[PDB]
Protein backbone atom coordinates (compact mmCIF):
# COMPACT_ATOMS: atom_id res chain seq x y z
CA UNK A 1 0.00 0.00 0.00
CA UNK A 2 0.96 3.66 0.44
CA UNK A 3 0.61 5.89 3.49
CA UNK A 4 1.53 9.35 4.76
CA UNK A 5 0.68 11.45 7.84
CA UNK A 6 -2.80 12.96 7.75
CA UNK A 7 -1.68 16.47 8.75
CA UNK A 8 1.46 18.36 9.71
CA UNK A 9 2.17 21.78 11.19
CA UNK A 10 5.13 23.92 12.16
CA UNK A 11 6.60 27.38 12.37
CA UNK A 12 6.27 29.60 9.28
CA UNK A 13 9.29 30.13 7.07
CA UNK A 14 11.11 26.81 7.46
CA UNK A 15 11.22 23.47 9.34
CA UNK A 16 8.82 21.19 7.47
CA UNK A 17 9.32 17.77 5.83
CA UNK A 18 6.61 15.39 4.57
CA UNK A 19 7.13 11.66 3.93
CA UNK A 20 5.38 8.63 2.45
CA UNK A 21 6.05 4.91 2.86
CA UNK A 22 4.58 1.55 1.95
CA UNK A 23 4.90 -2.22 2.11
CA UNK A 24 7.74 -3.52 -0.07
CA UNK A 25 5.84 -6.66 -1.13
CA UNK A 26 3.02 -4.63 -2.71
CA UNK A 27 5.49 -2.05 -4.03
CA UNK A 28 6.94 -2.94 -7.43
CA UNK A 29 10.64 -2.05 -6.93
CA UNK A 30 9.75 1.62 -6.08
CA UNK A 31 10.18 3.54 -9.31
CA UNK A 32 8.15 6.43 -10.77
CA UNK A 33 6.66 7.93 -7.61
CA UNK A 34 5.48 11.53 -7.98
CA UNK A 35 4.60 14.43 -5.69
CA UNK A 36 1.64 16.72 -6.43
CA UNK A 37 -0.04 19.67 -4.71
CA UNK A 38 -3.79 20.31 -4.50
CA UNK A 39 -5.46 23.65 -3.80
CA UNK A 40 -9.06 24.22 -2.61
CA UNK A 41 -11.03 25.45 -5.60
CA UNK A 42 -8.07 25.23 -7.99
CA UNK A 43 -6.71 22.56 -10.31
CA UNK A 44 -3.88 20.39 -8.94
CA UNK A 45 -0.44 20.74 -10.50
CA UNK A 46 2.63 18.54 -10.84
CA UNK A 47 5.65 19.38 -8.68
CA UNK A 48 8.07 16.42 -8.61
CA UNK A 49 8.35 13.46 -10.99
CA UNK A 50 10.43 10.33 -10.11
CA UNK A 51 11.80 11.26 -6.68
CA UNK A 52 14.49 13.84 -7.46
CA UNK A 53 13.99 15.17 -11.00
CA UNK A 54 12.88 18.79 -11.34
CA UNK A 55 10.37 19.74 -14.06
CA UNK A 56 10.16 23.16 -15.63
CA UNK A 57 8.23 25.97 -13.97
CA UNK A 58 8.91 24.97 -10.36
CA UNK A 59 11.15 26.75 -7.86
CA UNK A 60 14.42 25.41 -6.47
CA UNK A 61 13.08 25.38 -2.89
CA UNK A 62 11.16 22.15 -3.52
CA UNK A 63 13.32 19.05 -3.11
CA UNK A 64 12.68 15.34 -2.75
CA UNK A 65 14.67 12.30 -1.72
CA UNK A 66 14.05 8.62 -1.01
CA UNK A 67 15.89 6.34 1.41
CA UNK A 68 15.23 2.63 1.88
CA UNK A 69 11.47 2.21 1.73
CA UNK A 70 10.51 5.81 2.62
CA UNK A 71 10.32 8.79 0.28
CA UNK A 72 10.00 12.42 1.37
CA UNK A 73 10.04 16.04 0.26
CA UNK A 74 11.34 19.23 1.86
CA UNK A 75 10.59 22.88 1.13
CA UNK A 76 12.53 25.88 2.46
CA UNK A 77 11.45 29.51 2.57
CA UNK A 78 7.77 29.11 3.37
CA UNK A 79 5.25 31.86 2.63
CA UNK A 80 1.74 32.83 3.71
CA UNK A 81 0.16 30.94 0.77
CA UNK A 82 2.33 27.80 0.97
CA UNK A 83 -0.33 25.71 2.73
CA UNK A 84 -0.99 22.72 0.52
CA UNK A 85 -2.41 19.21 0.08
CA UNK A 86 0.85 17.46 -0.92
CA UNK A 87 0.12 13.99 -2.33
CA UNK A 88 2.37 11.08 -3.28
CA UNK A 89 1.25 8.83 -6.14
CA UNK A 90 2.94 5.55 -6.98
CA UNK A 91 2.68 2.17 -8.70
CA UNK A 92 1.38 -0.88 -6.78
CA UNK A 93 1.51 -4.15 -8.71
CA UNK A 94 -0.61 -6.54 -6.59
CA UNK A 95 -3.62 -4.28 -5.98
CA UNK A 96 -4.99 -1.44 -8.21
CA UNK A 97 -2.00 -0.35 -10.36
CA UNK A 98 -1.91 3.25 -9.06
CA UNK A 99 -2.04 4.45 -5.46
CA UNK A 100 -2.78 8.03 -4.36
CA UNK A 101 -1.48 9.08 -0.93
CA UNK A 102 -3.34 9.25 2.37
CA UNK A 103 -4.32 12.91 2.54
CA UNK A 104 -2.33 15.91 3.78
CA UNK A 105 -3.40 19.36 4.98
CA UNK A 106 -0.57 21.73 5.87
CA UNK A 107 -1.44 24.60 8.22
CA UNK A 108 0.56 27.61 9.38
CA UNK A 109 0.87 29.43 12.70
CA UNK A 110 1.19 32.97 11.35
CA UNK A 111 -2.17 34.09 12.74
CA UNK B 1 43.74 14.48 1.61
CA UNK B 2 41.56 17.06 3.34
CA UNK B 3 40.29 17.47 6.90
CA UNK B 4 37.85 19.67 8.82
CA UNK B 5 36.81 20.49 12.40
CA UNK B 6 33.26 20.58 13.81
CA UNK B 7 31.19 20.76 16.99
CA UNK B 8 27.90 18.95 16.33
CA UNK B 9 24.87 19.31 18.60
CA UNK B 10 24.21 15.77 19.73
CA UNK B 11 22.11 13.44 17.61
CA UNK B 12 22.71 14.80 14.08
CA UNK B 13 26.15 13.21 13.84
CA UNK B 14 24.06 10.31 12.49
CA UNK B 15 22.78 12.52 9.66
CA UNK B 16 26.36 13.21 8.51
CA UNK B 17 26.35 10.66 5.69
CA UNK B 18 26.60 10.70 1.87
CA UNK B 19 23.10 11.40 0.60
CA UNK B 20 20.36 12.22 3.11
CA UNK B 21 19.41 15.65 4.44
CA UNK B 22 18.76 17.03 7.91
CA UNK B 23 18.97 20.12 10.08
CA UNK B 24 22.58 21.02 9.21
CA UNK B 25 22.66 19.15 5.87
CA UNK B 26 20.96 21.94 3.91
CA UNK B 27 22.05 25.26 5.47
CA UNK B 28 25.48 23.96 6.57
CA UNK B 29 27.98 21.21 5.68
CA UNK B 30 26.51 18.42 3.56
CA UNK B 31 28.22 15.42 2.00
CA UNK B 32 28.00 14.73 -1.75
CA UNK B 33 26.61 11.53 -3.26
CA UNK B 34 30.11 10.49 -4.43
CA UNK B 35 31.79 10.97 -1.03
CA UNK B 36 35.14 9.23 -1.01
CA UNK B 37 36.77 9.23 2.39
CA UNK B 38 34.77 8.92 5.56
CA UNK B 39 34.00 10.23 9.04
CA UNK B 40 36.37 10.21 12.03
CA UNK B 41 34.23 10.83 15.12
CA UNK B 42 34.68 10.60 18.88
CA UNK B 43 32.82 11.70 22.01
CA UNK B 44 34.90 14.69 23.13
CA UNK B 45 32.94 15.97 26.10
CA UNK B 46 36.32 16.76 27.70
CA UNK B 47 37.17 19.92 25.73
CA UNK B 48 34.24 21.57 23.89
CA UNK B 49 31.85 21.62 26.84
CA UNK B 50 31.53 24.13 29.68
CA UNK B 51 29.05 24.52 32.36
CA UNK B 52 26.48 27.23 31.55
CA UNK B 53 26.28 26.67 27.79
CA UNK B 54 28.86 27.46 25.12
CA UNK B 55 27.87 30.58 23.17
CA UNK B 56 31.23 30.75 21.36
CA UNK B 57 30.04 28.37 18.60
CA UNK B 58 27.55 29.27 15.88
CA UNK B 59 25.33 27.47 13.38
CA UNK B 60 23.08 28.59 10.53
CA UNK B 61 19.34 27.89 10.81
CA UNK B 62 17.99 29.06 7.43
CA UNK B 63 18.92 30.40 3.99
CA UNK B 64 17.21 31.53 0.81
CA UNK B 65 17.53 28.01 -0.63
CA UNK B 66 19.64 24.86 -0.38
CA UNK B 67 23.41 25.21 -0.80
CA UNK B 68 25.61 23.00 -2.95
CA UNK B 69 28.10 20.62 -1.26
CA UNK B 70 31.63 21.78 -0.34
CA UNK B 71 30.54 25.42 -0.05
CA UNK B 72 31.10 27.96 2.73
CA UNK B 73 28.41 30.45 3.77
CA UNK B 74 30.15 33.41 5.41
CA UNK B 75 27.85 36.33 4.51
CA UNK B 76 25.92 37.54 7.57
CA UNK B 77 22.84 39.58 6.67
CA UNK B 78 19.39 40.19 8.14
CA UNK B 79 16.80 37.82 6.70
CA UNK B 80 13.27 38.92 5.79
CA UNK B 81 10.29 36.63 5.23
CA UNK B 82 9.48 36.76 1.53
CA UNK B 83 7.98 40.19 0.84
CA UNK B 84 7.97 42.18 4.10
CA UNK B 85 9.67 45.60 3.77
CA UNK B 86 12.21 45.18 6.54
CA UNK B 87 15.93 46.00 6.69
CA UNK B 88 18.55 47.44 9.01
CA UNK B 89 17.17 46.26 12.35
CA UNK B 90 15.37 43.14 13.58
CA UNK B 91 11.74 42.74 14.62
CA UNK B 92 8.69 41.15 13.01
CA UNK B 93 9.68 38.46 10.45
CA UNK B 94 13.33 39.66 10.56
CA UNK B 95 15.65 37.42 12.57
CA UNK B 96 19.40 37.05 12.46
CA UNK B 97 20.32 33.73 10.77
CA UNK B 98 22.79 32.84 13.57
CA UNK C 1 65.07 -40.18 -11.35
CA UNK C 2 67.41 -41.63 -13.96
CA UNK C 3 64.77 -44.35 -14.51
CA UNK C 4 61.76 -42.00 -14.58
CA UNK C 5 63.38 -39.57 -17.05
CA UNK C 6 63.80 -42.27 -19.72
CA UNK C 7 60.43 -44.10 -19.23
CA UNK C 8 62.34 -47.38 -18.83
CA UNK C 9 62.91 -49.89 -16.05
CA UNK C 10 66.55 -50.48 -17.06
CA UNK C 11 69.19 -47.81 -17.64
CA UNK C 12 72.57 -48.29 -19.30
CA UNK C 13 75.94 -47.06 -18.07
CA UNK C 14 77.07 -43.48 -18.56
CA UNK C 15 76.46 -39.99 -17.22
CA UNK C 16 72.85 -38.76 -17.32
CA UNK C 17 71.04 -35.51 -16.56
CA UNK C 18 68.35 -34.74 -13.98
CA UNK C 19 66.75 -31.67 -12.40
CA UNK C 20 68.82 -28.74 -11.16
CA UNK C 21 70.20 -28.12 -7.66
CA UNK C 22 67.98 -25.38 -6.24
CA UNK C 23 68.70 -23.53 -2.98
CA UNK C 24 65.64 -21.90 -1.40
CA UNK C 25 65.56 -18.78 0.82
CA UNK C 26 64.21 -18.61 4.36
CA UNK C 27 62.73 -15.22 5.32
CA UNK C 28 61.83 -11.80 3.91
CA UNK C 29 63.51 -8.45 4.59
CA UNK C 30 61.70 -5.13 3.88
CA UNK C 31 63.51 -1.86 4.66
CA UNK C 32 61.63 1.19 3.25
CA UNK C 33 62.92 4.66 4.45
CA UNK C 34 62.63 6.10 8.04
CA UNK C 35 59.29 7.80 8.73
CA UNK C 36 59.51 11.60 8.33
CA UNK C 37 57.25 14.66 7.78
CA UNK C 38 54.54 13.06 9.82
CA UNK C 39 51.21 14.55 8.76
CA UNK C 40 49.74 16.95 11.36
CA UNK C 41 46.80 14.84 12.47
CA UNK C 42 48.17 15.07 16.03
CA UNK C 43 47.60 18.83 16.28
CA UNK C 44 44.07 18.77 14.83
CA UNK C 45 42.74 16.11 17.23
CA UNK C 46 44.49 17.83 20.16
CA UNK C 47 43.36 21.30 19.05
CA UNK C 48 42.03 23.65 21.72
C1 LIG D 1 47.34 14.21 21.97
O1 LIG D 1 48.66 14.28 22.49
C2 LIG D 1 48.96 13.18 23.36
C3 LIG D 1 50.30 13.43 24.03
O2 LIG D 1 50.20 14.61 24.82
C4 LIG D 1 48.97 11.91 22.53
O3 LIG D 1 49.28 10.79 23.37
C5 LIG D 1 47.61 11.71 21.90
O4 LIG D 1 47.66 10.57 21.03
C6 LIG D 1 47.21 12.95 21.11
N1 LIG D 1 45.88 12.77 20.53
C7 LIG D 1 44.69 13.07 21.07
C8 LIG D 1 44.17 12.18 22.16
O5 LIG D 1 44.03 14.02 20.67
Amino acid sequence: ALTQPASVSGSPGQSITVSCTGTSSDLGNFQYVSWYQHHPGKAPKLLIYEVSKRPSGVSNRFSGSKSGNTASLTISGLQAEDEADYYCCSYTTTTIPVAFGGGTKLTVLGQ
Amino acid sequence: VYADSFVIRGDEVRQIAPGQTGNIADYNYKLPDDFTGCVIAWNSNKLDSKVSGNYNYLYRLFRKSNLKPFERDISTEIYQAGNKPCNGVAGFNCYFPL
Amino acid sequence: ETKCTLKSFTVEKGIYQTSNFRVQPTESIVRFPNITNLCPFDEVFNAT
